[PDB]
Parts: structure tokens; sequence; C-alpha cells
DNA sequence: AGGGGGGGGGG
DNA sequence: GGCCCCCCCGGC
DNA sequence: CCCCCCCCCCTTTTTTCGGGGGGGCC
């Protein structure tokens, strides 16, 4: 019914069997082996893992860059094994409420279509068994509520094979799928794994395609077979020859733009080539600002973290590394002030471009060069979380001892805590278990608890660390102290905290 | 006095692909696809007012003939394009059974797709993939980076270039001949110079002139159309002496009604895109302009601040 | 217009449509000189709906050539809801049909309502349903079957039907106890409608989900007696007898 | 309003009702008159600073096009109203796609102060403008062009409202004097124009304050002294004396002169700095770095004053900055 | 930039 | 159909 | 089974109003 010359080249030349899939052979073999031994694992209750390690996972998580052939490979492996494909995609609502009334029934139930289609067939034991394919898991948005958790629970209480397909795996939303599926990673096909297919397509479509320029096309499409096929289809409409005379124009016109990751952004921005006289004409200031804007919530942190681990090559005659570092730090402080002004009540987001220069571009322009080591992710977030937790515990302690002390939390930390340590930790190290009564009396006088004790002893830094001292305390003393604390009533300062 | 006349932008909006000027290779490719059918999924990107919406509309009209009404689904930023809309209405249109000539397909035109949310774009993927034998997708956007990578992978790329002076000039002669407008060479040159490659602005200026003064000349065009202020800002920033820059700012910017915030923003952009100046000097000037912008945003939008910024920039470039 | 099928009352058509509207979303109708046939496959690929209506149900039926129509439950249900239940309902389809015409005719108030329903393109070919040698055959009234299904669905999410010698048991062991209902063949002369009949051949023990049974029993008001055919390993056939034609549900059993 | 128009402020009492009462925008007024006289009225973008008469001009244009009952035949939306994506999608689209009610005519939409609108609404308005152009026209009034998306700017014909020229302000002042039966000295007029900076609202407010200040307006003439007393602005003579003392006299006498001048009439330091800047802008300096230092230090002092602080220290800093900058002259 | 991992060639 | 609530961009 | 090029891919979360979208109660 459908004419053979009226279909997209991607569908017309789609692989018919797994043997025609180009690239990522190892992943294909692994997936085929996993799908060919699922029954044995089920009979073993997914307990006896095999040599390949695929005998314990009842679900598969396929991931890779777009346009590599994950969906096609999954569909072909499902078809060749005789299973019945049930596909759930991003165009179907996959919220928790809808999923609870949907695929749950099919996860542990035979297919009627398979029974009524393979009834006359023989040895097709897999024709009546469902295989679930969840395509574009990353495509779930606020429109799908609680889908990730439902899928994570599905991957462990599933009675039928399940295959998940996604484009981004490092995203935090994939955290629940960390250790519940067999991870299959697909790479960008090489220029030699698709040469024969592309030459065959060119011969069939009656347009000349010079082999010597093939690689650049992939370099232009960056591992996207679908994109290069579409490029060929579009160019062949009016241009019947693809040679070195016009390869540059099409490569420039069809260049794919993908936002760089924070690590890649930091690596590129801290390179001295782009800041040279010749590099600046290629990678301009606008290009650097766009690179910053690719991820404006992480770039300044990465720059501030990784600007001390470079070997600058753009140092001014007579300038030292330390002077450039100081200038970069001053610019970073100015950018921090600008950022604080940006996120104020006025919401001056129009200053974001300025923050690009004062936080990322300018400080990097003074220490640009070659990294002296591996790029490290910013550690400021963990430090901020730890400081917030410490401040919360300090506030709790201060308001627990407010009725007895005349000071603030800052004064409590800076002045009171050492004196308190002199009474709540020191006498355990001298009198052994005979200091329990005095410590309990102090706690009662200042309305302190055991959790408050742990929080207070955890604040100290420098040569007054208490972790080793606390650990070296005999276990009998600690047990006796706990028993004494739990064997009597204590006053409470704040009620219904 | 209440019978409005159709503006020349809509009156002379091209209806065939042969009336579109500029981007010759893409226009001939579109014409060939329309003649031979089999229109693939496409994404057309470019700056405003270059003929993307017109191009897609002409392509769809020529392809579908009389079936345009029942075979074209057009959605833009002025219509609801939420995730539910994509999941229900677009799916219904794609699954619709419409008898068409053998070489034609249903067309969905999502204009201004750069404003669509990520969820709708993600949901559209399998909708285009599964129903590619009956329905095809043509997106028109201003910024290509706002479209998710999978959609670009499934679609061809058509990046429209900037309209050359010759093409705009030729279209102007054609429209003037059609309207029988008395013109002079200098007036047309001024109109094209002020248009900066925007055909719509050129048509608007050409209508406003003649509609207000009759004959087209440099003076008539310039008394209603002002020279782009970015050029004046660049001239001020490149002045050899501080006195010249101050005079330019006072005469062409401050006394003409331009606001300080606009002036500082334009200076920021111009310094961002100044190739002749060294990158380090550009960064210092950007820092100074940002300081001035922060001062202005706090309330002190005075000519004194702009003069101080110009003086500091001159000191830096000395 | 080769296809013209007239129902004296739209109520019959509405009752036919809504009986399987809540289990499927896309349906395919084949219109032939012998009547109407229809097939529907649920999204989960577990429950299959078959339907046919003979020429007796139509006061007028003309079909020069066989045709096919792809329909969606939501739009058809909305269009039917627009019309009343006491007007003649005419379905009209022309050659190369991209849409169907629904005519609501009221001959007392002289009222004509024309609706156009756009057809859908469905690739799925019809599954060849072949007469199965069902081991167990049962025929019971619709009312108590619906009652038992609804009551047992509240205790478990999947119930087991066991057919043995003069015994039909509905085990509903789950979260709430293990309540079950056991019935035996019974014949009433005064009330032939309530006649449980058993054609025991071989023991049967098949587990079926609660949601599919709940959706299927929704058609209990449509018919009077429901016929349940079970086999050793095959989908249960729930036959709903019609005045002319019938409505069949195929339900695939759960594994083990 | 309440009672009569005499109770209204002069800024609102003298609001133009027709197009011929708008002064200082002859080119724009003539262009719009020609447009509305022959049916070719395109989409308008009135860009200009405050107090130029954009709102008055558009109101007069609407009145001329439609007549007395123009309020019921136009859709006026401003920053005071909620203008979101939903509003643009529903209300504006319905207004543009629907016929008139009271009388036959085209639909007019006035989006005053559109620079305070979100980017989503501006993006949505593009197709609304380009689809109903046959029967609807759009007018957008703005003070800052950077807040408008390029797509919106491309679809509108731009008209710039310049600061009011001297002659227009004189004519309006004469009309106001005739209406209010008031007399103004020529020097007072020159001072009013100098302090006006092209804003008619300032003219009207200062004139009303001066009239209220007079003991008896019937036979009293407003002079420059009255204007200075009402506005509290420094007199040119005081500015000249302060600058002379700073430039030639020593530290102690310059400080004494500045303090005496400020305390004589309670003058503010920022106005003195502004006047000194205006005076020195015309000085034929022989060196550039002197002007650079003057501008930078005076801008720093103005920024510091804007946030408050010690006034005496700020004045001493002004004196020291001027002296140091002029030291470079040699 | 540093380290881990997959696939073609040599052994 | 209407609140109420939660998550997410924000420059050119 | 063991070793050597050639390249690809991963090393990772906090944020001040105002507006928009999309889900859940009712
Ligand atoms: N290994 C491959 N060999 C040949 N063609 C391929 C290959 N991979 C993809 N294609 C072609 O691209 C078309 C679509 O491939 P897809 O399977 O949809 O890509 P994908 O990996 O699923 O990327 P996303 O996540 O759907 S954007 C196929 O019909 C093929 O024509
Ligand atoms: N290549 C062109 N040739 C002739 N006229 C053009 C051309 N491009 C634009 N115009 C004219 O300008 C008018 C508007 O063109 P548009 O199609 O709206 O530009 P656009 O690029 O689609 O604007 P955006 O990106 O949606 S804001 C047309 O009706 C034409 O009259
Ligand atoms: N050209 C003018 N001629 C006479 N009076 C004017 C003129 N312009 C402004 N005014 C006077 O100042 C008052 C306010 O004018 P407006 O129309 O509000 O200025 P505006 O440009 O709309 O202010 P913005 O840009 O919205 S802050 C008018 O009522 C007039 O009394
Ligand atoms: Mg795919
Ligand atoms: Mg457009
Ligand atoms: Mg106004």
């Amino acid at each position: 019914v459908v004419r053979e010359e009226d279909k997209l080249w991607t569908v017309k030349y789609a692989p018919t069997n797994l043997q025609q899939v180009c690239g990522n052979k190892g992943s294909v073999m692994k997936l085929k082996n996993w799908l060919a031994n699922w029954e044995n694992s089920k009979k073993n209750s997914f307990k006896h893992a095999g040599k390949d390690g695929s005998g314990v996972f009842r679900a598969a998580m396929l991931y890779g860059p777009p346009g590599i052939g994950k969906t096609t490979a999954a569909h072909l492996v499902a078809q060749e094994l005789g299973y019945d494909i049930l596909e759930q995609n991003a165009s179907d609502v996959r919220s928790k409420t809808l999923l609870n009334a949907g695929v749950k029934n099919a996860l542990d139930n035979m297919s009627v279509v398979g029974y009524f289609k393979h009834n006359e067939e023989a040895q097709n034991l897999n024709g009546k068994h469902f295989v679930i394919i969840m395509d574009e898991v990353d495509g779930m948005s606020g429109g799908d509520r609680g889908g990730v958790g439902q899928l994570a629970q599905f991957c462990r209480k599933t009675s039928t094979p399940l295959i998940l397909i996604c484009n981004e795996r490092n995203l935090p939303k994939m955290r629940p799928f960390d250790r519940v599926c067999l991870d299959i990673q697909f790479r960008r096909p090489d220029a030699n794994s698709i040469k024969s297919r592309l030459m065959t397509i060119a011969i069939r479509e009656k347009f000349k395609l010079d082999p010597n320029v093939i690689d650049r096309l992939i370099q232009t499409t960056r591992g996207d077979i679908r994109q290069v096929i579409n490029l060929l289809s579009t160019i062949s409409t009016t241009t019947k020859t693809i040679n070195h005379e016009n390869i540059n124009e099409i490569s420039k016109a069809w260049e794919k733009n993908i936002a760089l990751k924070p690590f890649d952004i930091a690596h590129k921005m801290l390179d001295g080539q782009i800041y040279s006289d010749i590099g600046s004409r290629n990678f301009t200031l606008n290009d650097k600002i766009a690179l910053y804007f690719d991820d404006f919530d992480f770039t300044p942190l990465m720059i501030q973290e990784n600007y001390l681990s470079t070997r600058p090559s753009v140092l001014k005659p007579g300038q030292s590394h330390l002077e450039a570092v100081a200038e970069a730090a001053n610019c970073i402080s100015l950018g921090d002030i600008v950022e604080k002004k940006i996120r104020s009540s006025e919401q001056l987001w129009s200053l974001l471009p300025l923050h690009a220069v004062l936080s990322s571009v300018y400080p990097a322009s003074k220490v640009a060069g070659h990294m002296a080591g591996r790029i490290n992710f910013t550690a400021w977030l963990g430090q901020n979380s730890k400081s917030a937790k410490y401040y919360r515990l300090l506030q709790e302690i201060h308001y627990h001892t407010r009725l007895g002390t005349s000071t603030d939390k800052i004064g409590l930390r800076l002045d009171y805590l050492p004196t308190f340590r002199k009474r709540l930790l020191d006498p355990f190290l001298k009198q052994g278990a005979d200091a329990i009564s005095s410590v309990i009396e102090v706690m009662d006088d200042y309305y302190l608890t055991k959790e408050d004790w742990d929080s207070i002893m955890e604040f100290f830094v420098g040569p007054d660390v208490t972790t080793a001292i606390i650990k070296k305390i005999p276990a009998t003393v600690k047990s006796g102290f706990t028993r004494k604390y739990n064997s009597m009533t204590h006053p409470v300062a704040i009620y219904r905290t | 006095t209440l019978s409005l006349q159709l503006p020349w932008v809509e009156k002379y909006r091209p209806q065939v692909l042969s009336d579109i000027v500029g981007n010759k290779e893409t226009i001939d490719r579109l014409q060939q696809i329309a003649k031979d059918g089999n229109m693939p999924h496409m994404i057309i990107s470019g700056m405003p007012g270059i003929g993307k919406t017109t191009s897609v509309h002409c392509l769809a009209h020529e392809l579908l003939g009389r079936s345009y009404a029942d075979g074209v689904l057009e959605l833009n930023a002025s219509d609801d394009r939420g995730i539910d809309v994509v999941r229900n209405q677009i799916k219904h249109f794609a699954q619709k059974k419409l008898h068409l000539p053998p070489g034609k397909h249903k067309i969905v035109i999502l204009d201004e797709a750069d404003s669509m949310t990520a969820g709708a774009q993600q949901a559209l993927r399998r909708t285009m993939e599964l129903y590619s034998n009956s329905t095809r997708f043509a997106f028109a956007c201003n910024q290509s980076n706002k479209i998710i990578e999978p959609l670009q992978s499934r679609c061809a790329i058509l990046r429209y270039s900037k309209l050359s002076d010759e093409d705009v000039l030729k279209r102007l002669l054609q429209i003037i001949k059609l309207e029988d407008v008395k013109y002079t060479n200098d007036g047309l040159e001024a109109i094209i110079f002020t248009a900066e490659g925007d055909m719509r602005q050129a048509i608007n200026n050409l209508q406003s002139t003649v509609a207000g003064h009759g004959l087209v000349n440099a003076d008539n065009v310039f008394k209603i159309v002002d020279s782009p202020h970015p050029l004046i800002v660049k001239k001020m920033l490149l002045a050899s002496n501080l006195e010249d820059s101050i005079q330019i700012l006072r005469t062409d910017l401050w006394k003409k009604g331009y606001s300080s915030i606009d002036i500082v923003t334009t200076s920021f952009r111009v310094t961002k895109n100044l190739a002749q100046v060294k990158e380090s000097v550009r960064l210092e000037m950007i820092k100074e302009i940002g300081l001035t912008h922060m001062r202005i945003l706090e309330g002190v939008g005075t000519y004194l601040q702009l003069a101080s910024m110009l003086a500091k920039i001159h000191k830096l470039n000395n | 217009s080769m296809l013209e099928a007239k129902f004296e009352e739209a109520s019959l058509f509405k009752r036919i449509i809504d009986g399987f509207k809540d289990c499927v979303q896309l349906v395919n109708f084949q219109c032939k000189e012998d009547g109407i046939i229809a097939q529907a496959v649920d999204d989960s690929r577990v429950l299959l709906v078959s339907l046919e209506i003979g020429v007796e149900a139509f006061q007028e039926y003309r079909c020069d050539h066989p045709v096919t129509l792809g329909m969606d439950l939501t739009s058809l249900s909305k269009i039917l809801r627009c019309g009343n239940n006491t007007d003649t309902l005419t379905l009209i389809a022309d050659n190369t049909p991209d849409s169907i015409i629904l005519l609501f005719e009221d001959t007392k108030k002289d009222r004509i309502a024309e609706y156009s329903l756009k057809l859908m393109d469905i690739d799925a070919d019809f599954l060849k349903i072949e007469e199965l040698q069902y081991d167990s055959t049962l025929s019971l009234p619709s009312s108590e079957f619906s009652k038992i299904v609804r009551d047992l669905s509240q205790l478990s999410d999947s119930i087991n039907i066991m057919i043995t010698k003069e015994t039909i048991k509905f085990v509903a062991d789950g979260d709430i106890g293990s309540g079950s209902v056991i019935i035996k063949p019974f014949v009433d002369m005064e009330h032939p409608e309530t006649s449980i009949k058993l054609e025991m051949d071989q023991p049967v023990d098949l587990t079926f989900g609660a949601k599919y049974l709940l959706d299927i029993i929704k058609g209990s008001s449509l018919s009077d007696r429901v016929g349940i055919r079970l086999s050793s390993e095959a989908p249960a056939l729930f036959q709903f007898d019609l005045k002319s034609g019938f409505l069949q549900f195929f339900l695939a059993p759960k594994f083990n | 309003e309440k009672r009569s128009k005499e109770n209204l402020p002069w800024v609102e009492k003298y609001r133009p009702e027709t197009l011929d009462e708008v002064y200082g925008q002859n080119e724009v007024i003539t262009t719009v008159r020609k447009f509305v006289d022959e049916g070719k009225l395109p989409h308008l973008l009135f860009y200009g600073p405050p107090g130029t008469g954009k709102t008055s001009t558009i109101v007069a244009l609407a009145r001329e096009i439609y007549g007395k009952n123009y309020s019921n035949m136009v859709l006026e939306l401003n920053a005071s109203d909620d203008r979101g994506i939903d509003v643009v999608r529903n209300q504006i689209k319905d207004f543009a796609s629907t016929r008139q009610i009271f009388s036959k005519g085209f639909k007019l939409i006035i989006l005053d102060e559109a620079d305070a609108m979100t980017n989503a609404a501006q993006n949505a308005l593009r197709r609304v403008i380009e689809r109903y152009t046959k029967n609807t026209r759009f007018c957008v009034l703005a003070n800052y062009a950077h807040k408008l998306t390029p797509a919106l700017l491309s679809r509108c014909t731009r008209f710039r409202f310049q600061p009011l020229p001297q002659e227009a302000i004189e004519r309006r002042i004469a009309n106001v004097l005739v209406h209010e039966k008031l007399k103004l000295s020529p020097n007072a007029e020159k001072a009013l124009i100098e302090l006006s900076n092209g804003d008619m609202r300032r003219v009207l407010n200062v004139l009303q304050s001066c009239k209220a200040t007079l003991d008896n307006p019937d036979e009293d003439e407003i002079s420059d002294d009255v204007i200075y007393e009402c506005c509290g602005a420094p007199r040119p003579s005081d500015l000249k004396a302060v600058l002379k003392s700073i430039l030639e006299d020593d530290w102690g006498t310059a400080h004494y002169t500045l303090n005496k001048v400020r305390s004589a009439k309670g003058l503010a330091l920022i106005d003195l700095i502004e006047g000194i800047v205006k005076i020195l802008e015309d000085y034929e300096l022989q060196n550039e770095e002197t002007r650079v230092h003057l501008l930078t230090k005076l801008a720093d002092i103005e920024y510091s004053i804007s946030k408050g602080g010690n006034d005496q220290i700020q004045g001493s800093a002004v004196i020291g900055a001027i002296k140091a900058s002029f030291e470079n002259e040699t």
C-alpha cells in the first residue's frame, strides 16, 4: 500500500536483524545472551550469577548517545527471541497512579495476541511471554509523577524480562537504577563500521559518495547514524555528487551543537590555546560566554575549584603564577558579589552575562594553560551542607542551654565549648567510670542530653580532636554512663521542639 | 476613515517558493522536495524576519494543494502547546486517516518551537518516529539550542543565513515597481542600511516613507528612521580622544532621548563583539561597563556615570 | 454511500459501544454484506474484545462492498452522548472513507443531527480466532456473576477459577482473608434463567486478574446469561449472547 | 473625577485631548495624522523617555480615529494590569479576532508600558499580531528598548519621542499662564527650562508650586528667586562663587564659603555637584587626565551620596577632588 | 588531565 | 470545573 | 590466553521574587 520510494531513508534502510546493526557489537552480544538465558535465571530465582554476571539481573538498562540504535537493537533482539514486545514511551502517561493500573497486570501474565498468533507454531515457547520495553525513561517530566520509583520497584519484582532505554545515565534521576539493572552502554560507531552501509545506500540512491570524505561526516554528526542518513537524504535531493569540493560547506552547515558538561566546560575554559592571539580569532569572547551559559549554575564553581591546578602559558612577561592567581581570586570575589546582587529581592538576572566574565572567563584568562592533574568537582557544596548541619546542631545546643548561659551561639562555640569539654570529657579520662555522676549533674544543670554531648564533642577542630580520645575510652565506662543516663529522669528545657 | 489597508508585509507575503529571496540553496532544495514529494522532518533556524514561516507555509501549500485545510496542523506560541496537547491532539492528528495523493503526507508546523517545554519535545519523539509514514514535522525556531538533541537528530537542519544587500534591494525594486513608488538610489541605500538584513523592517520603513512624505530619499528616510544606536555606541567606544566620545554620547545618545540603561547594555554588547580590540582590553572594558551597569541598576542613571565610564575606558586603552 | 446501517433506536448502539469502552481505546470494524464485525485489543495486550451484529438488528442495512473503519472509544462515546436514546441512528460510510456520518433522526419533532467522526489508521491485523476445544463449559446468569466478581475483587487482585466434577470454585485468597464462593449445577423449571449448567470434561484451574474481570463483567446489564469457556491452557472465553450476534471476551490466564 | 477639572493636578488638568495640542513632536504628529487620514495605519512602537507625551499622543490618535466613545472600542492594557501568557492567549486573541460591538471599525490594542511584560507574552504576541493584521493594529509604548524582544521590535514601526524642545515648552508655559492668569519673568522662564530637562510634568509641577508660593497671584510676578525657593535648587551665582573659591582660594576659606552657601538656603550637596559638573563641562581644559580624574571622582562621590553617609566628609572630598584634578593643569 | 573500558591488530 | 501545592527557568 | 595501538567515556548539585506548567485534593 505504501510506495517504496516514499519512506524516510532511516526506515527504508533500517536493520532487519541484529547482524546488520553497526557498532557496539559487544553490547549486542551481551544483550542477546541476557535475553537468551532469562528462563534459566528465573528457574534459579536469579540467585546463581553466571560468569558474565548477567544471571542475577532481571532487568536491563541500555544507555548511550542519541541516534546510535538502542531502540532498534532492543526491538530486534526481542523479535529474534520470539518474545512479544510491549512498548511504553514518553508519549504515554507513565505516572505512578497510571502505572499501578497498567503494566503491573502484564508483568506476570501471558499474552493473548501471542497465543492466538503462534497457536499453529511449534517450539515457540517464548511467543506467549511478554517482554517490557521502557523507551525514553529520561523523557519523563513533571507530567509523570513517581515514575522512577515505580520503575525501580518494577526492576526487582518483575516476572517478565524488562529492558530500559535512556539517553543520559549520569543524571541524578537515574540514581534508583544504580544496582537493579544490567547496565549496557552503547558507544558512537566508528567511521569504518558504517562505511559499507553508507556506500550501499549511495549506490542504491544513485548519488556519488566519495569514501575519502566519509569520516568527516561522522565527525560532523558525532556518532549519529540517523543524522548522517538524514543529511545524505537531504543533500542528495539536488546535489548528486559528494566529494571534497563541497564537503566543507555541508560539514559547516550541518554541525551539531551540544552543551558541554561541567567537566568539559572547565577543561576547555582552562586551555591556553583559545586565549592566544590565533585561538581568540577562532574561539571568541562570545563563544566563551556561551560556553559558560551552557551550565551557569556549575561553571563558576568548577572554575574556582580548578584554577589552582594549572601551568599557565599566558603569563605576562615578568608576571608570576601567584600574581595571576591573586588577580583571578579578586575577580572571583567580584563575581561572587555580582551573583549575590543577582539573586537578591530585585532579581537582577540581566547581570548574568556580566557574571559570566567576572566569575569564569576573566579568572581563567589569567591562569589558562595545561592542567597539572585530574579535574576535581567543586567541593564547596559538601562543605556548605556540613556547615549547615553544624549550625543546626549548634543552634539546638544553644537553645537547650539558653536558660543557663548568657551568650549567643557564636559565643557558645568560641568560648563555652572548651570549658564544657573540660567538664564533660576530661573527667572521664582521669577518674574512669567514677566521673559519671558529675557529668550527669552538669547535664542536668545545663539541660544537656547525650545527643547534645555527641554534637558538642564533634565541634572541636585542630589539635583538640575528640574522635580518637572518645574511641579510646573503655567500652565499660560508656556503657555505664549510658545506663546511668537512661536509669533516671532529666529535666527538659524546651517542650515539643 | 476606518477601512484599514493591508500592510505590504502581508500584502506582498510570498505565496510560492520562487518569490523568496536569499538562501538560494535551501530554497531550491525545498522546491525540489515539494516537486518530488517525500518531505522529511526538518528544523529551520535563523534570525527574525528572514522568511522561515513564509518558507514553511509555501512548502506546505504547494505540497498539499487543496488538502491544506485537512492535512496541515499549525501550532505556535500563541496556542496551548503543553504536554497534554502534544500527547492528545498531535497524536490524534498523526493517527488520523486522510487519503492524500501518493507523494504527499500530513504536515505539522510547530512554529516558534524554541519556546516549547522539554516534556513536550520528549513526548514528540516516538510520535514522529512511529507515524513517519503519514505525518511529517517541520519546526521553525529562532534559537536552535532550545530544541533537544533527539529532535534535531530525527530532523534535517536548515540554518537560514542573513539576507544579502542585493536580495533585499531586488525585492525592494520589485515591490516598488508593483506599487509604482517614486524613489531615489540614496533612499534605498539608506533603507537597506537601516534594515540590517531584516526584510520586514525594510518593508515597514519603505511603506512609512511614501506613506508620509511621498518620495524616497536619504533625508526622508532618516527623518523618520534613526540610524541603529549600536553603530553610534561602537563609534563612541572607538573614539581616539575622550572629547570626541563625550561629544558623541551627549549629541547622538543623551540628547536624542536614549536611556542610560539602553546605552550601557548596547556598550556591553558592542564590547563583547569588538574583533579589532584585544581580548584582555575587551575584558577590562567589559568589567568597567558592568560596574557602570550595576551602578545604574541601583538608581543612579545619570549622564555623569556614563561620562565616568567613558573616561575610565579611555584610561584603560592608553 | 455504499454503507448505510439504520438502528431504530440509538440506545442499542450506545449500549453496545459502552459495554467494551472501558477496556480498549482503539477498535477496528469490518462492515460486510452479512453485518458488522469488530475487534479490539487492549493496551496491555491481555484482554481481547470481539463483536458481531447480524443484519437482524438493523431495520435497514445496505453494504455494496466490504469496508473497514478505525475508531477510538472516547470520540465515539462523546458523539453518541450528544444524541438522545430515542431517535433513529444511521451510520453512513462512502468509498475511500476518511470519516463516518452519524445521523440522529427524530420523526416526531422533525429533528436531524449530523455528526462526522474521523477514522483512524490502525495497522494491527485481525487475530484469527479459531474454535478452541474448551475443556470446561459453564453458563450462568449475568447478575450473580457480576456480584461475585465485584465482591471478590475487594479481597484480592487476582482470583483463581477451579472447575472440577460438579464444582465451580472462585478462590480469592489475598490480603483480606481467603473468602471463596463454591457453586454447583442447578436447574429450576419455574425459572429457566437461573440454570447453572456444567459440561465437565477435564479438571481446570486458571488464575485471572481482578481488573480484567471487573471490566468484562461491566457488560452484564447488556445480556442475560454469560457463558464461560475454560481450557487447560488458553484464554477464557466469556461469551455474551446478543439478540442477533454476540460479544466475546478473550482473557489470557496468568502464568503458573 | 470629582467636582470639576479645576481640582485636578496641573499634570493631569492640562493633558492634551486632541493631536494638535501635542508640542515638540511635529514630525511624529504629522506622520500619524497622515497615516490616519488615508487608512494606512501600521503597528506603532512609541519609544521615548518619561514626560514626552507618548500616552497623550496615542490617546489623541484613538480619539480622532474612533471619536468620543473611544474607550469602549479599544483595548488598553498597562503595567497596572495583569498581562501574562494566559491573558495574551485568551483576552487579546479574542479582542483581535472579534468584530466591534458599538459601531463598525477596526480593533485597536494599546499595550502601554510594554517593557514590563514577560518574554513569554511577547513571544506569544508575535503570531497574534501577524495573523489579525487585517482587522487589528497594535501600539506599544516603551521607555527602555532593551526590554523588548527583537521579534516584537521587527513587527512594529519605530517612532522616537525626543526631549521637548525649548520653543514647545515656552508655548505650553504661555498657554498655562493664559489659563491661570499668571505672569512669569523671562529669567524665571529660562531657569524653568534649564531645570526642566525636557519633561513637561516638571514644568507643570514647578509652576503649580510657584503659584501656591505667591502671596497673591493676582498681582505678583514669579521670578527666578521664587522658583529657586520652591525647588530649593542652588542659584547660578552661588555655584559660580563656590567654584571660584575652590579653584583659587585656599582650603579654609573654600570650606567656609561652601558651608556658608549651603547653610544660607539649606542647599543640598548633590545639586551643587551637578551644577559644578555642568559648569566645568564647558571648561577648555588643556589636559585629558584632569577631566578623567574629575569625572571619576565626582561619579564616585555621587554614588556614595546616593547611599547616604557623612555630608561634611563628602563636601571635603568634592573640594579635594576638584583641587587635585585641577592641579594637573600646571 | 587522569583513569577505566571496548575493539582491531599482532602475537 | 476551581483552589492548592510542588518543581523549574531566569542572557543573547 | 596474553600483550600492544586507538579511541571513547566518565570523573558531579545550593541558593533569596515572579511567572509558568502540571499534578493532586475538592
Ligand atoms: N547501528 C545502526 N546501524 C544502522 N542504522 C542505524 C543504526 N542505529 C540507528 N540507525 C538508524 O537510525 C534509525 C533510528 O535508530 P534509533 O534506534 O531510533 O536510534 P536510538 O539509539 O534509539 O536514539 P534515540 O535515544 O531514540 S534519539 C534506524 O532505523 C536506523 O535506520
Ligand atoms: N526571503 C523573503 N523574501 C521576500 N519577503 C520576505 C522574505 N523574508 C521575509 N519577507 C517579508 O517579511 C515578511 C515577514 O516574513 P517572516 O516569514 O514573518 O519572517 P520570519 O523569519 O518567519 O520571522 P520570525 O523568525 O517568526 S520573528 C514576509 O511576509 C515577507 O513580506
Ligand atoms: N508634547 C506634550 N505637549 C503638552 N504636554 C505634554 C506633552 N508631553 C507631556 N505633556 C504633559 O505631561 C503630562 C504627561 O504626559 P504623558 O503622556 O504621560 O508622557 P509619557 O511619555 O506617556 O510618560 P511615560 O513614557 O509613560 S513615563 C501631559 O498630561 C501633559 O500635560
Ligand atoms: Mg529511537
Ligand atoms: Mg515567523
Ligand atoms: Mg504614559
